């Protein structure tokens, strides 16, 4: 998590760039804000490409996402 | 739907001592209701040889409804109706109050008897008088039975006694 | 035992879904080189139906009838608008969500139960394979099924069997109050949806070299 | 999983390479290419000389042929016959045609479970060696039995 | 149609102690009822020569009723009516702590009766008063009997009563 | 809508004594119910083996009404209901009381019992005279019990009995 | 026991054909998915060739197919 080693150290974070400056004029790899360019391919959560949760609860433990397609993936079973 | 006497699982997560009944949950672990929580009581039998929770406010999730399924308690893995817990709590104190008392009684009576044929006159005084009373009131104290107390770690099997739908 | 047997389905149906999706990541271009979509789509920026092809139809009402013919042709979804096109991810993809709530409930003491429990899990294991397995079957087959219907329709496009959908807009100019004003309000809608005709002599055939 | 076969009966690997190291090291060639495999036999260790009958001995080298092709899962089997020039064109045809006509009809009545075999026999039409010196001895003379491997 | 009294045969599976009466389950494993379970409860019996399972309520798989033919229960291989357990529980404690408790007074009592004809002395003293109290507390205590407990895992004979359809 | 038989947890900080019931109250800070607080009391066991909080003036903010949902008390972060306090409040001094107004008895009749076989008479006479009366009055005031006492910044636990909205 | 002994071992499953590759390349004597090619002659169950069994718990002993065949020999016998 020390992103400006061997260098003289953080001087501030460019908002704007989303990246902490190093005490010599370039970037860290690390990022400050959470709006950066970052590569994203994976990631958790069910009821993808749909509704999402449905904010029901059922007798049984059937999800059904709120497009009105229903998920097997995260539900249970037997 | 359910048939008529059928063995399903809970587990039991809060101990409570036998002294004050009340409403006791569990939360049942297996079969067709998932999720679903249950409050019940216990009541105190006079030999301790078996201790069994009556279960019957049962809420199910999903829909708001509160049905009410009576059932008992067997020990799961073991099938017997005992509790798992020490009886001996409160026998060992009283019997060691009366006794003493007693010991006490007995020391001034008979050594102030034997006196015919200074501290062991005042030990025969103390015990003498000391006696009487503290054996009155451990026996009037000797009643209070040795209470159990259910586990907050040991589940339970409820084995169901009528239908719901 | 049985609380055995649901977590080891959990886990491997969950680790099985890690491992497919993060398989499906890492082969990442080839899956679209192969369902293009946006080269797919027709010139209005509208969605081509979707078709399907059956060949040597029998049905058996009852004794003494039967019905036979050779090809049949059914539209299975109408064409409609589109602003962006699919592709693979909203088909192929399957959820994540990692179950890690165990308790001991029927409870392991003893090492034959440790170990009835241990094989209960892995059977669990292995139904959780087959389940993502199956799963990701039927997910290759539904989008199998829509691309396999656009690829009819620009056959039997190209064949003459079928109306390309017709088109019609409407040109206004500036519109409005003395409080707003639109530019150029153009309005377009379909007339004729694509719908095949039955006409024997529009068929044209083709002669490969 | 006691109604589920785990293997295919009658089928151990090992035995199959053990056997198949037998074989050649007995010196009947052994051919693996792809799936198709071939199996070729010098033909003075199955005949007599210019002979359509086979010799009394040779019944345990056909058994243990019998053994290996009961192993595999095959469908269709061919088996020609390759001899050198003796007398003619068509007494030699004839007499390859014979020689595998026998040696199909007692793999037949062995049970191995083929569904197709094919026989021919082309005499001195198609050598594999420019040295022809030998004659029956010569290596050409031989019989062939190829496969394509189901599944 | 089931004849008013044959036999048929059942598995129990769990276990009970004679002190609290509840539903109790046995499995009918063979008959033309199949998947069929049967509560029941318990009675205590004054003298230990038979212990019985009084059954009543009957689950029957497949269809959804609740007949009430009702039976009692014979010891398997035995074809008799008492229940195979323990009765020798509580004898020889409470017997032991009676006998005890007397024998002290007595030793306390008699040894002081002795004197005319000090460690000894508080001998008496102990004896002397630690065997009343205790007697008195054995002469209340001494009518607990003796449960008994049937076993998890034995079957039983059941003999029809009644005529059902 | 609270479901039938959950864990919720109160916040206390005021403690009360176990002799005059009144109004004490509870703050709800988690769960569904926030700014909430609850009014009830204790009981008093006969034997204080556990101290509980029968709670059931249940009021939420928001809206001004004031539901009647009751539930009881657990001892919060321990899974069992017994309360955190002191029961040996009243043993020692009741019992020292007793035991010294025997003694002084026992001390004035017996030394003056053994007069035959001026200052120290005067003894005798005062442990005589003054022992019976610290006796009686002793029996008297010998049965007050072990007030018990909860603290005045200790949370609790309120498993739940009926539901609300 | 070992599928690709005296071999170099097991490589991979094929799920087109059913059946373990060994490390030499060669298709092995072993399967591995379901949906191979078996061969198998002996089957158990009964209400065989008809409409299976009548799923409904009849009181009697006698089982019917739901076909409307009577298969005895299934059932038991008085």
């Amino acid at each position: 998590d020390g992103c400006c080693s061997k260098m003289g150290g953080i001087n501030y974070c460019d908002s704007s760039a989303g990246r902490l400056v190093c005490n010599n004029g370039f970037y860290s790899t690390c990022y400050c804000t959470r709006h950066a360019v970052m590569d994203l391919q994976f990631l958790m959560g069910c009821c993808l490409w749909h509704g999402g949760v449905y904010p029901q609860l059922n007798s049984s433990g059937l999800v059904v996402c709120n497009d009105g397609y229903v998920s097997e993936e995260c539900s249970l079973q037997k | 739907i359910i048939k008529t006497g059928d063995i399903m699982f809970a587990v039991l997560d809060t101990s409570v001592n036998s002294d004050e009944p009340g409403p006791i949950l569990a939360t049942i672990v297996t079969g067709k209701l998932k999720g679903s929580k249950l409050i019940g009581s216990f009541n105190l039998p006079s030999n301790a040889d078996k201790m069994v929770i009556t279960f019957n406010t049962m809420s199910i999730p999903g829909a708001e409804k509160t049905i009410s399924i009576s059932a008992y308690a067997i020990d799961p893995n073991t099938a017997r109706t005992a509790l798992a817990s020490r009886t001996n709590h409160h026998y060992l104190m009283r019997y060691g109050s009366l006794f003493a008392s007693s010991f006490l009684q007995g020391f001034g009576n008979a050594f102030q008897s034997a006196n015919t044929t200074s501290t062991l006159e005042n030990a025969v005084i103390g015990l003498a008088t000391v006696g009487k009373a503290w054996s009155q009131q451990a026996q009037q104290l000797f009643n209070t039975p040795t209470t159990v107390e259910v586990y907050s770690g040991t589940g339970l099997g409820i084995l169901f006694t009528q239908d719901v739908t | 035992k049985e609380t055995a047997l649901s977590v080891g389905a959990q886990a491997g149906l969950a680790w099985r879904a890690k491992i497919i999706d993060e398989q499906l990541n890492k082969q990442a271009r080839n899956l679209d080189a192969i369902y293009d979509f946006n080269s797919l789509v027709l010139e209005h920026n509208i969605l081509p139906p979707v078709l399907l092809e059956g060949r040597n139809t029998l049905n058996l009402a009852d004794a003494q009838s039967i019905r036979i013919s050779d090809r049949t042709y059914k539209v299975a979804k109408q064409a409609h608008f589109i602003t962006t096109p699919p592709t693979w991810r909203q088909y192929l993809w399957m959820d994540y969500v990692k179950p890690e709530a165990p308790n001991v409930t029927l409870l392991p003491k003893t090492k034959a139960e440790k170990e009835i429990w241990c094989i209960y899990t892995e059977r669990g294991w292995k139904n959780g394979i087959d389940q993502a397995n199956t799963i990701l079957e039927e997910n290759i087959a539904r989008i199998k099924e829509d691309f396999g219907g656009m690829i009819l329709y620009r056959k039997l496009l190209a064949m003459n069997m079928v109306s390309p959908p017709y088109v019609s807009h409407t040109d206004l100019g500036v519109t409005g109050d003395g409080s707003e004003i639109h530019i150029d309000d153009r309005v377009l809608r379909i007339t004729a949806l694509p719908e095949l005709n039955v006409n024997s002599a529009e068929w044209r055939a083709a002669v490969a070299k | 999983v006691p109604k589920l076969p785990c293997r295919v009966d009658g089928a151990c690997d090992a035995t199959i390479i053990k056997m198949m190291t037998d074989l050649n090291k007995k010196g009947i060639k052994v051919a693996s290419v792809g799936q198709n495999y071939l199996i070729s036999i010098p033909a003075s260790a199955l005949f007599a000389d210019q002979s359509p009958r086979l010799n009394w001995a040779s019944y345990s080298l056909l058994n243990e042929i019998a053994a290996f092709l009961k192993q595999f899962r095959k469908i269709a089997i061919t088996v020609t016959s390759y001899s050198s020039k003796y007398v003619s064109v068509k007494r030699e045809r004839a007499l390859t045609l014979a020689r595998s006509r026998v040696v199909s009809e007692y793999l037949w009545s062995q049970g191995v479970d083929s569904r197709i075999i094919f026989t021919q026999g082309l005499g001195s039409d198609k050598p594999i060696t420019s040295y022809t010196l030998g004659g029956d001895r010569s290596p050409n003379a031989r019989v062939e039995i190829t496969f394509r491997r189901a599944v």
